[PDB]
RNA sequence: UCAUCUAGACAGCCGGACGGUGGCCAUGGAAGUCGGAAUCCGCUAAGGAGUGUGUAACAACUCACCGGCCGAAUGAACUAG
C-alpha cells in the first residue's frame, strides 16, 4: 500500500524527466498551499510542478541513473526543500512567472537544469 | 536484556584539555578547571583523536546503559561549563512587601541575606557555594544573577535561594511571593 | 536431562477390517527411549483416537545432528500452560545443535515463566536459513560484522583458603 | 471601496453590518430582495459593494445554490420549517452548465473537475434519477467537452 | 496585582502542577505516574485546582 | 597540552583469538576461537594440540594475548 | 495481536495544513468545532464536509496529514514471571 503509492511516484517522475528537457529546481519557504495552488494554475499549460520527499527522489534518480545520466548532476542541488518544474519553455519566461506570483509577507528558483547543463541563474 | 556494547561520544573543543585516570575526570579550559569523581558508575573511556572521546559500557543492563548517557551528559556539561560558563537569572516576586536582598559577611563567608519577605522580622540567610559569583543586575527591576562554571553549584545555590522563601500556613496559589529562577543559560551565550 | 532427539514411528494394531494402518511418525526430544515413547503416545492420544493398549510402536531411532559444529540460529514455536491459561510463544536461540537448543529453551522457559517440562509443548523447531529473518534483538546482536567484546572483571576461584596478595580483576 | 458578503434567503443582523457602513437597513433589504429574485426561494451569497453613499447588491454564484435551484422546487413558505429534503433528477446538462457558470472560478482544477466538484456539492441533492450523485462521473467521460 | 508575566512565572512553580489522587503528592504537570513508592507509582493523577 | 586518558585495554574475544583450555578433558592445550555463540560461550578448535572442534563455555578457557 | 520502517519510521525543533463550501436540515445566531443526518470531489507532497482552544456568529490559534534537519527502529492494546 505505502509501497504502491511510492512506486507510482517513482514512475511519474521518470516520465516527467523524459517528457521535458527543461528542469527548474524551486525552493519553497513559507509558501502557503493556496499560494502554491495559484502558481500551479497559472503554469498549468506550460509547466509541471512536482513536490516530493527528498529521500524518495534521490533513490529514484539513482535508480534511473543508467538512462539519462546527465540528470545525476541535479542530485547535489536536490538537498534542502525543493520542487521540480518541468517545462517546454526554455528558461526566462517560466522563471519570471514563478518569482513574481504570490509574493507576500515567496517562491525562489534555486537552480536551473537544461539539456544536461546546470545554470545558477 | 544485556546489551553487549553501547557507546556514546563527547566532543572536545580546541581550548580544553581532559585528563582521565581511573574514573577521575579533570577538564581544564579558559574559564578555569573542574573535576569529577565517577567511580560509582562503572564505564570505560577512550580517547580517539584528541577532539573526540568515546565512553562505552559492555554487557550492560537497562539501568547501566541509562547511566552511560547520564555520565556522557555530565562530562559534556562540565566541558561546556568551563568553556561558556553558566548563568542563572532569578526574579523577585512580591505583592505588598518588597523583598530586600543584600550580601553580608559572617566570618568572611559571603552570605546572601533576605529581608522583609512578606513583612516578617526573620532574616533569611543562604550561604554561597564557592566558585559562584552573584551580581544584583541593573536595568531590570528586582533581578539577581548567579554565574559560575559548575552547573551543580550554580543551580543548587539558585535552588537554595528559591526554597528559602517558601510561604507557610497560606494558600500559595494566592500568596505567590518569592524569588524564582526565570532564565538559565551561559555567560557567553550565542558565542 | 541432557536431551536427545528420536524419531518414533507407530501405528494402530492391525485388524481384519483394516490391515496396514497409516504409520504415524513424530520427533521427540527426551532423555531416553522410555520417555520418548511415553511422549509419543501422549501426543498421539492428543491427536488421534488411539492409545498404547490399542496401538504399537514400529520404530524408534536416534537422530543426531547433521553438522554438530555449525553455528545455527533456530526458531522455536512453543505452547506452555501458565497459572491462568495456555499461551503460544516464539523464541529463537543461537546455538550449535537442536538438542542443545531445546535444552537452553527448557531452561529459559523454566527461568523466565516458571514453566515446567509437563507444561511446555514443543510445536516445532527449525533452523533459520537466512539472516534478516531473525526477529529478536538478543540474537540479532551477535550477527554483526567483526563481532568482538571484552570480558571485564575476571574472578579467579582459588584453591587455598588464604591468599597472600590482593587479587587483580584484569583480564 | 468596501465589499461585504452575506448569505441571504431571498425575499427578506443586516442592520449591525449596515450601521458600520451608515446604510439604512430597509434600503439594503430591498436591494437584496431584488437581487435574490434570480432564483430566490433559497439561501444565496450576496455581495454588497459600498460606494460610501450606497451599496450595490449582486448575487455571487454558489454551487449549492445553483444545484438547489436546478432541482425543480415547489416554492416553500418555510413557516413550516420542514425538513424539505431535496430530491432531484439527473440534470446532467444543468450541472455541466453550472460548471461552466462557475467557469473555473476560484481556480477549479479542470473543466471536468469543476463539474465533478459541482457534483460533490450536491451532497444535499439526489442529483440523479437512479444514482448516487457523481457516482458515475468517474465512469463516464461524457460531457467533459460541455463543461469547457 | 503582581504583574502578568510575574504571575505566570510564580504560577509555573506554584500552580501548574498535578496532584496524585492516592497520596496527594505535588507532581510535574506532564507526568504520567506518581514518583512516590507508597501509592505504588499509580497513574491516577488530576490537575491542581486553580482559582477563578 | 593534549588530552590524556588511561586506555585500559584487555583481551577481546573474537575469531582468531588463541585461548588456553583451563579445565576439562583437554585441560592445558591451546585452541583458536572459530566463532562466537553468545555472550557466555564460543565455538573453538585446537587442531594442532588435538583439541576437537567444539562449543565451550567461556569460563572453562583462559584467553591468551595471542591473535 | 495489530500497525509504521534506510523509498527515512517514533521524540524534538521549523514551514504549509488549501479551495468547491457559509456542503444539506435546524436556529435569534451557529461558517469544521450547540445538535440531526450524510461525509464527496478538486489541487495535491499534503490537508477531516474536522482534533481541540475558540467568538453572538465570525475572525484567530492548534491539531492529524505532508514536507527540511535527524539516520534506525518505534507506537497502541493485551498476557504472565
Ligand atoms: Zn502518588
Amino acid at each position: 500500500g505505502i509501497r504502491e503509492k511510492k512506486a507510482e511516484y517513482f514512475a511519474k517522475l521518470r516520465e516527467y524527466l523524459e517528457e521535458y528537457k527543461s528542469l527548474f529546481v524551486v525552493g519553497v519557504d513559507n509558501v502557503s498551499s493556496q499560494q502554491m495552488h495559484e502558481v500551479r494554475k497559472e503554469l498549468r499549460g506550460r509547466a509541471v510542478v512536482l513536490m516530493g520527499k527528498n529521500t524518495m527522489v534521490r533513490r529514484a534518480i539513482r535508480g534511473f541513473l543508467s538512462d539519462l545520466p546527465d540528470f545525476e548532476k541535479l542530485l547535489p542541488f536536490v538537498k534542502g526543500n525543493v520542487g521540480f518544474v518541468f517545462t517546454n519553455e526554455p528558461l526566462t519566461e517560466i522563471k519570471n512567472v514563478i518569482v513574481s506570483n504570490r509574493v507576500a509577507a515567496g517562491l525562489t528558483v534555486v537552480q536551473v537544469y537544461d539539456n544536461g547543463q546546470v545554470f545558477p541563474s | 536484556m544485556k546489551y553487549i556494547q553501547t557507546e556514546q561520544q563527547i566532543e572536545v573543543p580546541e581550548g580544553v584539555t581532559v585528563s582521565i585516570k581511573s574514573r577521575i575526570v579533570k577538564v581544564v579550559g579558559p574559564r578555569g578547571t573542574l573535576t569529577k569523581n565517577l567511580k560509582h558508575i562503572d564505564v570505560t573511556f577512550t580517547k580517539v583523536n584528541n577532539q573526540l572521546i568515546k565512553v562505552a559500557v559492555h554487557n550492560g543492563g537497562r539501568k547501566h546503559v541509562a547511566a552511560l548517557r547520564t555520565v556522557k551528559s555530565l562530562v559534556d556539561n562540565m566541558i561546556t561549563g568551563v568553556t561558556k560558563g553558566y548563568k542563572y537569572k532569578m526574579r523577585y516576586v512580591y505583592a505588598h512587601f518588597p523583598i530586600n536582598v543584600n550580601i553580608v559577611e559572617k566570618d568572611g563567608a559571603k552570605f546572601i541575606e533576605v529581608r522583609n519577605f512578606l513583612g516578617d522580622k526573620k532574616i533569611r540567610n543562604v550561604p554561597v557555594r564557592d566558585g559562584v559569583t552573584i551580581e544584583f543586575s541593573t536595568n531590570v527591576k528586582d533581578e539577581i544573577v548567579l554565574s559560575g562554571n559548575s552547573v551543580e553549584d550554580v543551580s543548587q545555590n539558585a535552588a537554595d535561594l528559591q526554597q528559602i522563601c517558601r510561604v507557610r500556613n497560606k494558600d500559595i496559589r494566592k500568596f505567590l511571593d518569592g524569588i524564582y529562577v526565570s532564565h538559565k543559560g551561559f555567560i557567553t551565550e550565542d558565542l | 536431562a541432557h536431551f536427545k532427539e528420536y524419531q518414533v514411528i507407530g501405528r494402530r494394531l492391525p485388524t481384519e477390517s483394516v490391515p496396514e494402518p497409516k504409520l504415524f511418525r513424530m520427533r521427540i526430544f527426551a532423555s531416553n527411549e522410555v520417555i520418548a515413547k511415553s511422549r509419543y503416545w501422549y501426543f498421539l492420544q492428543k491427536l488421534h483416537k488411539v492409545k498404547k493398549a490399542s496401538g504399537e510402536i514400529v520404530s524408534i531411532n536416534q537422530i543426531n545432528e547433521a553438522h554438530p559444529t555449525k553455528v545455527k540460529n533456530f526458531g522455536v514455536w512453543v505452547r506452555y500452560d501458565s497459572r491462568s491459561g495456555t499461551h503460544n510463544m516464539y523464541k529463537e536461540i543461537r546455538d550449535v545443535s537442536r538438542v542443545a537448543a531445546v535444552e537452553t529453551l527448557y531452561q529459559d522457559m523454566a527461568a523466565r515463566h516458571r514453566a515446567r517440562f509437563r507444561s511446555i509443548h514443543i510445536l516445532k523447531v527449525a533452523e533459520i536459513e537466512k539472516t534478516a529473518d531473525v526477529k529478536r534483538q538478543y540474537v540479532k546482536q551477535f550477527l554483526t560484522k567483526d563481532l568482538k567484546f571484552p570480558l571485564p572483571h575476571r574472578v579467579q576461584k582459588s584453591t587455598k583458603t588464604f591468599s597472600y596478595k590482593r587479587p587483580s580483576t584484569f583480564y | 471601496v468596501k465589499y461585504l458578503y452575506l448569505r441571504a434567503v431571498g425575499g427578506e443582523l443586516a442592520p449591525k453590518i449596515g450601521p458600520l457602513g451608515l446604510s439604512p437597513k430597509k434600503v439594503g433589504e430591498d436591494i437584496a430582495k431584488a437581487t435574490k429574485e434570480f432564483k430566490g426561494i433559497k439561501v444565496t451569497v450576496q455581495l454588497k459593494i459600498q460606494n460610501r453613499q450606497a451599496a450595490a447588491s449582486v448575487v455571487p454564484s454558489a454551487s449549492s445554490l445553483v444545484i438547489t435551484a436546478l432541482k425543480e422546487p415547489p416554492r416553500d413558505r418555510k413557516k413550516d420549517k420542514n425538513v424539505k429534503h431535496s430530491g432531484n433528477i439527473q440534470l446532467d446538462e444543468i450541472i455541466e452548465i453550472a460548471r461552466q457558470m462557475r467557469d473555473k472560478s476560484f481556480g477549479r482544477t479542470l473543466a471536468s473537475v469543476t463539474k465533478e466538484i459541482l457534483g460533490t456539492a450536491q451532497s444535499v441533492g439526489c442529483r440523479v434519477d437512479f444514482k448516487n450523485p457523481h457516482d458515475i462521473i468517474e465512469g463516464i467521460n461524457a460531457g467533459e467537452i460541455e463543461i469547457p | 496585582i503582581i504583574e502578568p508575566s510575574l504571575k505566570a512565572l510564580a504560577s509555573k512553580y506554584n500552580c501548574d502542577k498535578s496532584v496524585c489522587r492516592k497520596c496527594y503528592a505535588r507532581l510535574p504537570p506532564r507526568a504520567t505516574n506518581c514518583r512516590k513508592r507508597k501509592c505504588g507509582h499509580t497513574n491516577q493523577l488530576r490537575p491542581k485546582k486553580k482559582l477563578k | 597540552t593534549d588530552s590524556i586518558v588511561k586506555a585500559s585495554n584487555w583481551r577481546l574475544v573474537e575469531v582468531g583469538r588463541v585461548v588456553l583450555i583451563k579445565k576439562g578433558q583437554s585441560a592445558g592445550k591451546l585452541a583458536a576461537i572459530v566463532e562466537i555463540i553468545d555472550q557466555k560461550k564460543v565455538l573453538i578448535d585446537g587442531p594442532k594440540a588435538g583439541v576437537p572442534r567444539q562449543a565451550i563455555n567461556l569460563g572453562q578457557v583462559v584467553l591468551t594475548p595471542l591473535t
